[PDB]
């Protein structure tokens, strides 16, 4: 009631290391670290495989 | 006699049970099926239950 606190329960799925992704689990920020918004390019670059082998589904 | 089984499968739910149950010993890899990781963790030693939560995570 003093001050509007907003908690978000989030759960990781996959880390980046440069350029890339990597999938896995049992990695745990450190507290006070930034939390940012995906960028498209960064969600696109995942779901997506080599081109000989992409089925656009939607 | 002189013979062994090493069983290998992705659905422990369908293995008979009768079979797997005679596994002393167990090699388990990444298992997502929640009806494979209960019987799984059921038919392990008591001893192995509390690690034995890894598999979801295993990779």
């Amino acid at each position: 009631k003093d001050e509007d606190i907003f908690i978000l329960t989030v759960q990781p799925v996959g880390i980046f290391k440069g350029e890339e992704f990597f999938q896995g689990n049992s990695m745990l920020p450190s507290p006070t670290e930034p939390v940012f918004l995906v960028e498209d390019d960064i969600l696109n670059k995942i779901f997506s495989n080599e081109k000989t082998k992409i089925f656009h589904l939607g | 006699y002189g013979l062994s089984l090493m069983v290998v499968s992705q659905r422990p739910s369908e293995v008979s049970d009768t079979i797997l149950s005679q596994c002393n010993n167990f090699i388990n890899l990444r298992l997502t099926n929640i009806n494979d990781q209960n019987y799984i963790k059921n038919l392990l030693p008591d001893n192995s239950r509390s690690i034995s939560e890894i598999l979801p995570t295993l990779g």
